[PDB]
């Protein structure tokens, strides 16, 4: 199974 | 999947649970402060550590205690011994000092405090993402007051323009 890869978050 | 401490920010004794997400600068902001109110002598507390993520911006700093450190296993739990170190040696040695050391002391504290600050506020903005949430909101490419360019982050945009309106103004002015 190939491993695949938005850079923004927030705490939730 | 997991989180590392970068720094142990500050320490506090806090209402018991007032940790994690809901102790963020905008969830605060946003929900009020769980510890607000909090008097050490008339309710149970713990201690409480605010923690800087690594990865994430000072914004998103939160308090947790040695129990949610644990159970969440995050990375970088050495610097939780190092810090519980250098803090009963600062303790001892705030004892004994003359108050013109604790002054200085003090001092240090308040500025630094004042420098820590600072690093939640947005500069400026730098760049913005092509890919935009169903509101519309695009994500932001963030410079903080007070620390290096190497230092931005991307940061939704949502959030963003709850309080720096006026940055996404700017950047799109």
């Amino acid at each position: 199974p190939k491993q695949k890869r938005r850079t923004a978050r927030s705490k939730v | 999947e997991f989180e590392t401490i970068e720094r142990f920010m500050d320490c506090r004794i806090g209402r018991k649970g007032a940790t994690g997400a809901t102790t963020t600068i905008y969830a605060v902001e946003a929900d009020g402060d769980p510890n607000a109110g909090f008097e050490k002598n008339k309710e149970p507390g713990e201690i409480q550590y605010l923690i800087k993520w690594k990865g994430w911006s000072h914004i998103h700093n939160t308090w947790e205690t040695e129990e949610t450190l644990k159970q969440q296993n995050v990375r970088g739990m050495k610097k939780l011994d190092n810090y519980k170190k250098k803090d009963q040696e600062t303790k001892r040695w705030l004892k004994n000092a003359s108050p013109e050391d604790v002054e200085y002391y003090n001092c240090q504290q308040e500025l630094t405090d004042d420098l820590h600050k600072q690093y939640q506020i947005v500069e400026r903005i730098i760049a913005h993402s092509n890919q935009k949430s169903a509101a519309g909101y695009p994500d932001y490419y963030c410079k903080w007051q007070g620390l290096p360019y190497s230092e931005c982050s991307w940061e939704d945009g949502a959030l963003i323009s709850k309080k720096f309106q006026a940055c996404i103004d700017e950047y799109f002015s």
